[PDB]
Order: C-alpha cells, then sequence, then structure tokens
RNA sequence: UUAGUAACGGCGAGUGAAGCGGCAAAAGCUCAAAUUUGAAAUCUGGUACCUUCGGUGCCCGAGUUGUAAUUUGGAGAGGGCAACUUUGGGGCCGUUCCUUGUCUAUGUUCCUUGGAACAGGACGUCAUAGAGGGUGAGAAUCCCGUGUGGCGAGGAGUGCGGUUCUUUGUAAAGUGCCUUCGAAGAGUCGAGUUGUUUGGGAAUGCAGCUCUAAGUGGGUGGUAAAUUCCAUCUAAAGCUAAAUAUUGGCGAGAGACCGAUAGCGAACAAGUACAGUGAUGGAAAGAUGAAAAGAACUUUGAAAAGAGAGUGAAAAAGUACGUGAAA
RNA sequence: UAUGCCGCCCGUCUUGAAACACGGACCAAGGAGUCUAACGUCUAUGCGAGUGUUUGGGUGUAAAACCCAUACGCGUAAUGAAAGUGAACGUAGGUUGGGGCCUCGCAAGAGGUGCACAAUCGACCGAUCCUGAUGUCUUCGGAUGGAUUUGAGUAAGAGCAUA
RNA sequence: GAGUAGGCAGGCGUGGAGGUCAGUGACGAAGCCUAGACCGUAAGGUCGGGUCGAACGGCCUCUAGUGCAGAUCUUGGUGGUA
C-alpha cells in the first residue's frame, strides 16, 4: 500500500524526512558490515560479541543426518499413544496390557525425562534414554526397550 | 433452526421443509471477510514491465 | 466465448477488419433480405455483389431505392443509383452506403449464387 | 553501514542477479500442460498405467531408515524369485533395477509377493490372437501402495531383568571407545611376554 | 456434509465451523435483562444539566 | 528442501556446495579384448531391370594390418544331459495428429430529440449465441462473427480397430542342472612440481612439464603418513526421448501495463531523414467531417487573397483543418 | 481604486542571507525514498503445542476458485571446541510486594487466597574445577557430595502462517 | 494552544481496480474560459454563464509510474533587450 507509506506524507517538505545536515548520502559508513573492527566496533563488541576471531575445531563434510537424535519428554510421553485407546490404557493398563509406545515411528531418538508419568506400566520403545528417563519409566512400573 | 421452507420452480411454497445446514448461525466478520478478499482478488494478475 | 482459438481483443479485431483483403470484404460487406426475398428463398441476408437492386432503410436518404452501381470495397461502402448528391457546381457524386443499412429487395441470379443460396438451404435457384 | 541492533545477515546479491531472476508466472500455465501431457501419454499408451510397478525399499541414512519408501527397481534376485525373466518384467511394465541386490528377508519376501500381486491382477494382451477391452486403470503405484510395516503390537507384558538401559548404552559406548587399545593393552604385559616366558 | 453441522463432523480435513467469542449479538437483551438491571445504579438523564 | 548450512576467506569484506528426504518425468543400452576358419559369411561403387527414402542379378573395388554372426560384466562363452514355450512381412478404409473450407437462431415494429438512433419510452424475439468488432452517437436481436453441432477436401500415418494376400522355418529368442573357462580400454591411472580453479581445507577439478604403474588388480571412503582390516563401486571407449532453458524466429491467446514529451529509438515512406573520413551517432512527425458535401457562381485586386453566395448539424470544423490551455 | 500604517526575493548551504553568497527571463507538459531477497520492533488475523493448502497432485464456469497426501521449515531443550550429557527434595520451593476475587462486617477496615510482573534466596540441566562408592576386560566405571566459576537454560509450554 | 531538523495522527487531490447508486449524458459527457455565486481553517468541493462534442461521476474498498517553482533539471514553445 504506497498511500500509507510517509513517502506520501513527505511530498512538499524539501529534504524528505533525511534532514538536511545529514543530505541523505550513498555510503556514508561503507557497505555492510565494514568497519566492524574500525569505525563500528561499539556496535560489534556490544549486540554481537563473539562476531571476530575463531573458536573450536573444524568439521570437514558434516551430514547433519548423523546428529538427528530429535527429543521427546516424559511430560510429553504420553501424548504419542492415540486419544481412541488412551484411557482404557491410563484406567487400570497394569501387566499384560501394559501399552507399547514406539518413539521412532512418532520420529524421536533420545527419551529425555523432565515430566511426571502417571503410575502405569507404559513398555517405552527408544534409541537412547537419560538415566533420570529409565529410572521414571522404571518407576511408574514400566520398562525402556532399546532398538 | 428456523426451519427454512422450500419453493417449487414456479414459485408455489406448500413443498417440503429443511433445517439450517448449520453454517449460517456462523460468526459474519466484515473485517475478516475485508482482509481475505482484498488479497484473494490479486491472485488473477498477470505482470507488468517496461521492457528492460 | 468458449474456444480458445478465437480472440475477444478490440485492437486485434479492428485490426482484422481494417486490413481484411478484396475477398473477405465481400463478407464483411453482407446486407440482409426484404421480408419477400426472404420469404421465397428463407436465407437471412447475403454478400452484396455489383448489380443487386436494394432499398434504404436508415440516414437522410431512408426510403429510396435501385441497383447498386460501385461495391467500393476499399472504401466498405456500396454506391447505389438515383442516390447522389448535386455538388454546388452542378455534377453529381454517388453517396457512400453501407450494405447493413440497406436490404436485398431484388437478387441478380447467376450459377454462383444460385450455388450459394443452395448450401445455405434456399427452396429454390 | 551497520545496524542499531539488529541480526548479521548474510544477502548475497553482490553478483548481477538481476539478469538471472526466475519468476514461475508459468506455474499454472505448465500444470495444465503437465495434465495435457499425461491425458495424451495414457491415449498413447492406451490400456497400461502411465508408471510401471515398483518395489518396496527401506531409505538409506539412519534419519530415515525407521521407513520404507517405493525403490527404483526390484532385482534380477527378486524377478527369479516371483518366476519370470528381468526382460520380460520391464516389457509387461515392471521397474527391474541391474544394480540392487538383496540382503534382507523381509523386504525381499515383501517385495517378491508384490511382484505375485502385481501378475495375479494384470491380464497381459496375446501378440495376435484377440484384444479384450479392459478400461484402463491409470497409477499402478495407487492400485498397490506402499504399506509401512507395522513391527509391534498395542500393548504387551513387561518381560523385565532390570539392566539399566541408559547403562546398557553406556557400557556398550566404552566397549566402541576402548577396543583398540585393549587389544594394545593384550598384545603388550599379556602376551608377547608370555610368548617368550615358560 | 461439506461444512459440517454438529453431527455430521465435515468433509474437510479437521475442520471446524469458527466460534463465536459473543452468545448473543443483541446486546440490548443482556443490558436489559434482569440480574444486569439488578445489580446496576439508577441512570443520570441522558444529558448533564448546565450547573 | 538440505542452507545462507559443512566449508572457504588480509578467517576482514565477503563467498559457499553435497548426500539423504517429497515431488516432475522415467527406459534403457553399445563396442574393444574370442578361431567363421568345413569355407569375408561383410560393405561402397558401376551397369542392367523393377514395385524406386529402396529391391534384385552380374561386374570392378574395399577388406584378413580383420569387414559380418556371437559376447558387455547385471554378465557371458565352450562342452554335457533334459523338456517345453514364443515369433514374421506389407495393402485398404475407419479412428489418430496437423492444413484448411462450408453450413448451422433472434425486431430493423411503434412513438420522441437528432444530420444520422446504434439514445429515451412501449410492445416483443432468441439464448449452450448478452465474447468482440463494424455500421452516420451506447446494437444480443442491422451486418460480420459468438454458441452448438454437422457436412467436406488436402497432408503426416503406425496409436489402435476392422481388414485381406501370405509364411516367414527349417531359423531365431527366453528358461533349468552339471563341467571347464570367464579376455573387460597405458604417456593412461597414479605421483612430484608449476599455474589456475573450487566451499573442498598437507591440495575440488583442469592443464603444462618430469617420472610412470598394477592384475585379487584399480578408484573412492572430504587431516598428511606407516601397518592391519572393512565397505563400495569397475576408470582410462561409446549411443540414448521426457521432466529443465528459451530479451531469437514463426503462430496464437492474454493484461488492475503505456496512451503520441508516455509506450520500443520507431503508432506516420524508422534505423527513415540527417551528422561524421570512419567506426558509429540518429531525430521530429497521429486526430477536418457521417460523407469532400474540399467551397459553384458574383464583385475588389496584377496576384495571393478579400468581402459575398453556398456546402455542412456546426466553417466558433477551410486540407495553416476535433477540443484549442498558459507564456 | 484611493487613503493611514505595515511589508526587503523566493528556494538553499549556513553560527549568521534582503545580501556586493549560489539557482531562478517566461510558460506548458515530464521530473526525484521505488520494487525485491532476508530480517528487528510494533499491530491486526487465523489456528494454537502446534503451525504453514498453492514445490506438487486432484479439480475447474480455466493463470481464478475449490479440495488434498508425504515430507519439509520454524517451534515443542539446553549446553559444550568436541566425544558428550540433558531439566520436580518441596503444593513445581521460601521471602517481601501485587491487581482481582472470598469472609466478617453499615462503612472505615481487618483477615484469607493471590495471576501477571518486580526484587531476592534457593532447587534442577549442560560446561569448568575437584570428591572419588558398589564394582572390574586392573584400568575401565563415576555412584556420592561440594565449588566468590559458567550458559543466549528448566521451574503447568507461545508459537507458526499471513498482512 | 510558538516552532527548524524530526516523529506521529486526521484528511484533501490523481491514473487505474472490485462492488454499489436499476447514478449523470447528444434536450449535451469530459475538457477548457469566467473582476459571477455558495461550502470548507485548509488541501479542495459545489453551482451559474460561455465555448465544445462523446463520454463521465458519488459512495464502500483494492492498487500505484499519484500531487512541483526551483535541480546552470528535460523537451517544446515564448518573450524584454529591439
Amino acid at each position: 500500500p504506497s498511500r500509507f507509506t510517509k513517502t506520501r506524507k513527505h511530498r512538499g517538505h524539501v529534504s524528505a524526512g533525511k534532514g538536511r545536515i545529514g543530505k541523505h548520502r550513498k555510503h556514508p559508513g561503507g557497505r555492510g558490515m565494514a568497519g566492524g573492527q574500525h569505525h563500528h566496533r561499539i556496535n560489534m563488541d556490544k549486540y554481537h560479541p563473539g562476531y571476530f576471531g575463531k573458536v573450536g575445531m573444524r568439521y570437514f563434510h558434516k551430514q547433519q543426518a548423523h546428529f538427528w537424535k530429535p527429543v521427546l519428554n516424559l511430560d510429553k510421553l504420553w501424548t504419542l499413544i492415540p486419544e481412541d485407546k488412551r484411557d482404557q490404557y491410563l484406567k487400570s493398563a497394569s501387566k499384560e496390557t501394559a501399552p507399547v509406545i514406539d518413539t521412532l515411528a512418532a520420529g524421536y531418538g533420545k527419551i529425555l525425562g523432565k515430566g511426571r508419568i502417571p503410575n502405569v506400566p507404559v513398555i517405552v520403545k527408544a534409541r537412547f534414554v537419560s538415566k533420570l528417563a529409565e529410572e521414571k519409566i522404571r518407576a511408574a512400573g514400566g520398562v525402556v526397550e532399546l532398538i | 433452526r428456523p426451519q427454512v421452507t422450500v419453493h417449487s420452480l414456479t414459485g408455489e411454497a406448500t413443498a417440503n421443509a429443511l433445517p439450517l445446514p448449520a453454517v449460517f448461525s456462523a460468526p459474519i466478520r466484515p473485517d475478516i471477510v475485508h482482509t481475505v478478499f482484498t488479497s484473494v482478488n490479486k491472485n488473477k494478475r498477470q505482470a507488468y514491465a517496461v521492457s528492460e | 466465448k468458449q474456444s480458445l482459438d478465437v480472440s475477444s481483443d478490440r485492437r486485434k479485431a479492428r485490426k482484422a477488419y481494417f486490413t481484411a483483403p478484396s475477398s473477405q470484404r465481400r463478407v464483411l460487406l453482407s446486407a440482409p433480405l426484404s421480408k419477400e426475398l426472404r420469404a421465397q428463398y428463407g436465407i437471412k441476408a447475403l454478400p452484396i455483389r455489383r448489380d443487386d437492386e436494394v432499398l434504404v432503410v436508415r440516414g437522410s436518404k431512408k426510403g429510396q431505392e435501385g441497383k447498386i452501381s460501385s461495391v467500393y470495397r476499399l472504401k466498405f461502402a456500396v454506391q447505389v443509383d438515383k442516390v447522389t448528391k448535386e455538388k454546388v457546381n452542378g455534377a453529381s457524386v454517388p453517396i457512400n452506403l453501407h450494405p447493413s443499412k440497406l436490404v436485398i429487395t431484388k437478387l441478380h441470379l447467376d450459377k454462383d449464387r444460385k450455388a450459394l443460396i443452395q448450401r445455405k438451404g434456399g427452396k429454390l435457384e | 553501514a551497520i545496524s542499531k541492533n539488529l541480526p548479521i545477515l548474510k544477502n548475497h546479491f553482490r553478483k548481477h542477479w538481476q539478469e538471472r531472476v526466475k519468476v514461475h508466472f508459468d506455474q499454472a500455465g505448465k500444470k495444465v500442460s503437465r495434465r495435457n501431457a499425461r491425458a495424451t501419454r495414457a491415449a498413447k499408451i492406451a490400456p497400461r498405467p502411465l508408471d510401471l510397478l515398483r518395489p518396496v525399499v527401506r531409505a538409506p541414512t539412519v534419519k530415515y531408515n525407521r521407513k520404507v519408501r517405493a525403490g527404483r527397481g526390484f532385482t534380477l534376485a527378486e524377478v527369479k524369485a516371483a518366476g519370470l525373466t528381468a526382460a520380460y518384467a520391464r516389457t509387461i511394465g515392471i521397474a527391474v533395477d541391474h544394480r540392487r541386490q538383496n540382503r534382507n528377508q523381509e523386504i525381499f519376501d515383501a517385495n517378491v509377493q508384490r511382484l505375485k500381486e502385481y501378475q495375479s491382477k494384470i491380464i497381459v494382451f496375446p501378440r495376435n490372437g484377440k484384444a479384450p477391452e479392459a478400461e484402463q486403470v491409470l497409477s499402478a503405484a495407487a492400485t498397490f501402495p506402499i504399506a509401512q510395516p507395522a513391527t509391534d503390537v498395542e500393548a504387551r507384558a513387561v518381560q523385565d531383568n532390570g539392566e539399566s538401559a541408559f547403562r546398557t548404552l553406556r557400557l556398550a559406548r566404552s566397549e566402541k571407545k576402548f577396543r583398540g587399545i585393549r587389544e594394545k593393552r593384550a598384545r603388550e604385559k599379556a602376551e608377547a611376554e608370555a610368548e617368550k616366558k615358560k | 456434509q461439506v461444512w459440517g453441522s454438529e453431527t455430521v463432523a465435515s468433509s474437510k480435513v479437521g475442520y471446524t465451523l469458527p466460534s463465536h467469542i459473543i452468545s448473543t449479538s443483541d446486546v440490548t437483551r443482556i443490558i436489559n435483562s434482569s440480574e444486569i438491571q439488578s445489580a446496576i445504579r439508577p441512570a443520570g438523564q441522558a444529558t448533564q444539566k448546565r450547573t
């Protein structure tokens, strides 16, 4: 919408909002990140600390598919079971009707232990787990099956 | 439900009667119909330029 | 329009009419037939050829009639006999009439016109 | 020429990009061209599907191996199993991949029954006998869908031993990290001195 | 069948007809009902006298 | 999509891929290295005849310093035994794809202003046709077309259907078990070095120069080497539609674009007139009216023209022509 | 138009312009903060632990509209150079505030419960520095508990898409 | 209740776009001229008279090649000097 732009509200006023002393010139500091160590040091060190210099070791041909391992907390673990069959498990599953949560089909590598799960055997199938994840699943009365 | 009365081809009510199919009880927001229509109308357009 | 190969473009249609060659200006300069001639043949309108007799239906020259002299294709007009303007000097000049404002009161019948009439579906010659 | 306080952006427009901007107005125009192109190919290939029977194949890269997917072509092993020729398969509408080899029984058996189910459902016309008019089923790949094999049940019993699956993974990682160093500390101090000793 | 009723879910994928902010679009009915007319305090002439 | 990421970089400015994943389209193959060796089986050419994008007979030539049949790594070849199973050619229309032709409804009814009715009011008509343009002002119904179907003629024909002569064939293809084999590309691969290039970093590709392999062999496995395994391909020879590009050429549809200082430099006899030795530079310039009805004829003046007369709906439209602003 | 009084020529750079500083003879028309990729804030809209149909398919009265699968981007977890590890002692903590609501009351008020947010003391996750249990491929494992250390963290999710 | 540079808000005007007023119009659209009128603090709007001859407007929204006195601005035309 050109008609809302202040350009339309600027017609008449000599300098078009850019002042009579600054004049609005082409590039009165350079062209993008120019003088970051020179005359834009204060803005770089503030707001962008750590920009300049190297840190850590390089990795040639780093395939992001090796480091997949997306995470599921236990507060969100029970949300994996469909709501059609959920409540039948959450009210008296109890050993031999202990539900089977395959977290890899759900698309998670690791399970982490943030949440409090209800006291139910909840046989979990995960590639990786935390120490506190497998603690809380055994405590609730289930198990972690590695795959 | 007002229970709408059906008309024949030659005007003529005194036919069957249907209920409202439930979309008519929905909110009418001229502000959302405005903004959505505005952008939907721009979809059937052709480009212009001064050649090069 | 449903057929995509035809154009509804005013620019194209204007040029296609004005730069139409002689053979297609034949068909553009068509005239409707009289109530009597349409009852006879059973055909709406034909392309005006040279020596057909017609009646004027519109314009200042409305009501006048006679044989057509010149099918002036190049001017998109047909000049009719007896329908002329006498200049100030006293020399006559034929008035340019469009054939769609005329009506074919009498047909000029040759083998190619009998063929044209039978083709459209006329119940005679 | 530096911000108030804004993220440092990397806008790659220091070449003559304006000379090779490609705007896709042709999207709708190409879409009807592709549909016409499909309709005319189905008129040419009159009673036969547009696509060939693809095999099932488990995706590579451990991120994606959790799901199966329609591969390129069956195999010389699966074709011989199903009971036809790699030549005859290509002609009667089966993709055959000379490259791929079978190291997996569940994938092999899945694809072998997939060839048997395709052979069951098609009715191959004779060369010069008679043409029986069978209205064309367009998408073979839609007729034979890729079923992601469900490898478990709803609910089970806790067949527990209590080995701490975290401690299992942590020991398995240690066995990996010290496999070679322990073979070296077994080649010296354990052996190469016992080899001389009585 | 298309937009969905209360009984019929819908023909579109997991679509619900949008819900109402306001129960009754008629504001007068609520303002004049009973319980609001009980709680509120008597009004003041509709134009303050020029004192 | 990965991703403005891994990587590069006076590690500053800045640059910067690839794999997997979803989808578009899909289709595969060919030589060299083999003893046809109980038969150069192969090919150009010339000549004659025919049914002529070619065919056949005969004759010269090419060629054994290797032209055909067979084999291409997924294989496969030779030898052995055992049972089947499948095949080619053209002619003739229909239908197919292009090139076109033709036909296929409806008011010119009444009144009113006007030069003209295509305008207003009344009464209709057709409509799978109220796209568009023309006609003396805004026309579905005046004309051309538009819509819907029809009937033609002329090409490219192998997609198929019907369809009739054959007849390949005694010759070719796939398939099973055994047995011996199983050729697979060199100034190349690779290495050093120089230059260049890449995101490719003790070197990503390319190139010059020196060296120059091997046959369980060679390449690759994104930190140089040595020792040990593993995985994965099979280089140095070659053919191959579609999905992709398309400010050119030809043919068509379009537009919330421009509307004669705008839009292409060019709406006009525009790359024209014209400048410069040359390369090259490169304009301005659309509108009378429905119709020339472009002003008969008279009078002043040598004449151009003037004042009349007239044409025109208007000359406050006179070819210095719609409107005709301001300086 | 006359008369009383007032009134330097505008635009610009400038501490300062009537300036002996610059542009302007006059007029018509043209004539200068645009579009885009990627983003910060704020706001509207949708849906909301999700979100985003439109690369693509289906469909169509045909560049429109309508419908749609699998992914993918971002968010739902952080911290380390990295191999890695990964968020409840408690009513998801205590303390001082805190709108609003509940109780007793005429009211003044007192008492209770206290969201957001604010300060503060803690607890939890990763890192760094130690501590170094049961054990054991005897050098692996790292329980357990600390540290004026540290993080763009957790502590009943706010985001995604569009304008 | 001042105000440069500057910010923000409310409007005025232009080319187009969707919708609507069954809007105006050859008995005269638009354009231009007007020491005539009325409205608006204003940007501007409305009307009468003339010339003219074919289109144009109000309102709710969309969009922008949208408003000129200056640029020794561009093109074209015109002057005073004369």
